[PDB]
RNA sequence: CGCACGGAGGCGAAGAACCACAGAUUUCCGAAUGAGAAUCUCUAACAAUUGCUUCGCGCAAUGAGGAACCCCGAGAACUGAAACAUCUCAGUAUCGGGAGGAACAGAAAACGCAACGUGAUGUCGUUAGUAACCGCGAGUGAACGCGAUACAGCCCAAAC
RNA sequence: AGCUUUACUGCAGGCUGUCGCUGAG
């Protein structure tokens, strides 16, 4: 399929949105992404 | 046009409206419909102006009958400004009245006499 | 209003045009054509641009390859910052 | 003694003989052939036009409207209805013509407001009436002591919920006695009951 | 053909989309009209009483 | 801050500009070292160059330029 | 130096943090209004409909939103009647159009305890499940008045 | 509930008279 540059932006902060949560977030909070998701398993919009 | 049963020449019209500008100079003239219809039957009218170019008809119509139930003579004219003009107002008036004229009495009274013979 | 150049873009691949190509990769605005680039990139470093090829990357910004003129040294202006 | 006014009045009593009858015969010609609203400079019934507000000034503005004659144009059911609930031709609406006018025409233009409405004939398959629209912004209107009272906000679209004389007067408003307990203050309250 | 498992295969077809005004997933991008706010077909945004139980 | 209200007031209409691209740059040349994953940063500044260019900025308008 | 207690660093007696009011900034799509478009793009823009008009988008208006409330229109069926058609559910659900902080109503072509009486309008209590309707079945159902709340009365058309 | 019909009751639709549009000899 061909992606436009509009569509191409919300899968970029999608594949962010898709990160870690930091190990200092951990500490700095005495001590979980809960929008994990995955290419196979999940399905984006669109 | 549905109030209008004579035409009157172009040369009569201009007669007419010339003794106007001097009766409004020399002595009275009524200028808007509602003040010439109140001439007619208070019979203060002499000669009564009815433009031809009015629209609604409705507020000339009864000039003609009216005038004739009161034996005042009445002319018609073709552009709604010039009578108004010739009464000596900026704007236009669908009918004005010759309340009396002035050193126009002669003529005014060939042009109802005229008129007439205009049938 | 939004600037030009973001910032260099710096990664061994952005080397080897540095070090080999004379060329300079940048991030910039995506609203920004490979001409303002040009500009901006000759103003803010003092060079003659050659060429300016641009990429919408997957990470929501525009990359931009740019060649500077065989007068320019792309090592040295890196350098300085 | 009478006034101009009052024969244009006395005319359009019976706007079936005389004059009026032969105008009308003319003027319906035209309108046949003219859109569903349409401007003009001036009232085809002066007396009646200022009776209702009227007024020769800027702000002030008129228009004709045409509604088609008859009963409601209702689709017939598509679902389980009891005979009570299958009609379809016998069906009327509960806005009269004038007011379907009335709305037409301020939708026309949407800056106006409705001041009042009056007809002005029919052939055999459809109705006129002129409207009398204000100019709620204009300073010509925002300080006539006759009129700036439709300049307020609450007077905003005033037509489309009834505030028209018009409009009052078909939400059976009119008797501040008997046979007013559904009506008023207003129909939507009596529990739509009218 | 089977109209379960083996009709599900053809469906490779891109219809509602990322909503441009309402940011739903409910673009229609062959009608141009979203399902959820009626973008495309109302300025008035899509809504209904039947969203909810009668009394409230 | 190292810049304070009255220093960036008391400056000229020509004054200002001249300090805004000049802490532009500064700023811009922050963040190219950290681009470069740069450690020699001392963060409590590449955050102050914001708020002054905010500030300048802010003068700016008030001032009429 | 947000939630958020890390690491590094920084800001604050030039009175920071924090709070109140006012102002600056305020990307793109969005009523969305130059034109097109799944938030981007293409070459000056009140698009569209209107009013005024220097008849030039020059000056203005409308659009969309909002928890319900409010006003004007369109208008079911399950159900009840131990079936069912009028009736009932109900002018309810739902749909269309629109206003405001409230709406609507409102200074009698009223009432009609019939009077030598009351005196704009909403609303509350009552009048009353009364009068009235109704396969006179099931069911449906006011008003005047009264006691209260709050009170407020005016402007045109025309005659001249 | 779907379906049928000279089941009960109605509703569209078709045909037809009448009124309006509608006028002169
Ligand atoms: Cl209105
Ligand atoms: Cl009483
Ligand atoms: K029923
Ligand atoms: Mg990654
Ligand atoms: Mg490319
Ligand atoms: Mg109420
Ligand atoms: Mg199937
Ligand atoms: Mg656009
Ligand atoms: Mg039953
Ligand atoms: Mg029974
Ligand atoms: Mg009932
Ligand atoms: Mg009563
Ligand atoms: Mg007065
Ligand atoms: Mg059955
Ligand atoms: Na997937
Ligand atoms: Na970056
Ligand atoms: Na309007
Ligand atoms: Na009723
Ligand atoms: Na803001
Ligand atoms: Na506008
Ligand atoms: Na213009
Ligand atoms: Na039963
Ligand atoms: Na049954
Ligand atoms: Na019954
Ligand atoms: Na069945």
């Amino acid at each position: 399929g061909k992606k436009s540059k509009a569509t191409k932006k919300r899968l970029a902060k999608l594949d962010n949105q898709n990160s870690r949560v930091p190990a200092w977030v951990m500490l700095k909070t005495d001590r979980r992404n809960h929008k994990r998701r995955h290419w196979r398993r999940n399905d984006t919009d669109e | 046009p549905v109030y209008v049963d004579f035409d009157v020449p172009a040369d009569l019209e201009d007669d007419a409206l010339e003794a106007l500008e001097v009766a409004r100079d020399t002595g009275a003239v009524k200028k808007g419909t509602n003040e010439t219809t109140k001439s007619i039957e208070r019979g203060s009218a002499e000669l009564v102006f009815v433009a031809e170019d009015v629209q609604p008809e409705e507020i000339v119509m009864h000039i003609p009958e009216l005038a004739d139930e009161k034996g005042v003579p009445f002319i018609f004219v073709e552009q709604q400004d010039d009578l108004g003009h010739a009464a000596g107002l900026e704007v236009g008036s669908a009918a004005a009245a010759v309340t009396d004229a002035g050193e126009a009495d002669a003529d005014v009274e060939d042009i109802a006499d005229k008129v007439e013979e205009l049938r | 209003s939004w600037d030009v150049i973001k910032h260099p873009h710096v990664t061994e691949k952005a080397m080897n045009d540095m070090d080999f190509q004379n060329k300079l990769q940048f991030a910039v605005d995506d609203r920004a054509s490979k001409g303002e680039v040009a500009d901006a990139v000759e103003e803010q470093y003092d060079v003659t641009v050659e060429q300016v090829n641009t990429q919408n990357t997957m990470d929501g910004e525009k990359k931009a390859v740019v060649r500077l003129s065989e007068d320019d040294d792309a090592q040295e202006v890196a350098s300085r910052i | 003694a009478r006034s101009a006014y009052s024969y244009i009045r006395d005319a359009w009593e019976n706007p079936g003989d005389g004059q009026l009858a032969e105008l009308q015969w003319q003027r319906q010609q035209e309108w046949r052939n003219e859109g569903a609203v349409e401007r003009i400079e001036r009232p085809t019934r002066l007396d009646k036009a200022r009776s209702q507000g009227y007024k020769a000034k800027q702000g002030v503005i008129v228009a004709r409207v045409s509604v088609r004659k008859g009963s409601a144009r209702k689709r017939r059911h598509k679902a389980g209805r009891r005979s009570k609930r299958q009609g379809v031709t016998r069906i009327t609406r509960r806005k009269d013509i004038q007011r379907v006018a009335e709305e037409r025409a301020s939708r026309t233009f949407p800056n106006l407001r409705v001041l009042n409405s009056y007809s002005v004939g029919q052939d055999g398959r459809q109705k006129w009436h002129e409207v009398i629209l204000i100019d709620p912004n204009h300073p010509a209107i925002q300080n006539d002591d006759d009129l700036s009272w439709i300049c307020a906000d609450d007077q905003a679209d005033r037509v489309f919920r009834g505030l028209t004389g018009a409009g009052r007067r078909n939400r059976g408003l009119s008797g501040k006695g008997k046979g007013s307990e559904k009506t008023r203050p207003s129909l939507r309250s009596n529990g739509g009951k009218g | 053909t089977g109209a379960g498992t083996p009709s599900q295969g053809k469906k490779n077809t891109t219809t509602h989309t990322k909503c441009r005004r309402c940011g739903e997933k409910s673009y229609h991008t062959k009608k141009k009209v979203c399902s959820s706010c009626g973008f495309g077909k109302s300025a008035k945004r899509r809504d209904y009483e039947w969203q909810s139980k009668a009394g409230e | 801050t190292v810049l304070h209200v009255q220093e960036i007031r008391d400056m000229t209409p020509a004054e200002r500009e001249a300090e805004l691209d000049d802490l532009k740059t500064e700023l811009l040349n922050a963040r190219a070292v950290q681009a470069a994953g740069g450690a020699p940063e001392n963060p409590g500044r590449i955050k102050e160059l914001r708020k002054a260019i905010a500030r300048i900025k802010t003068i700016q308008g008030e001032e009429g330029d």
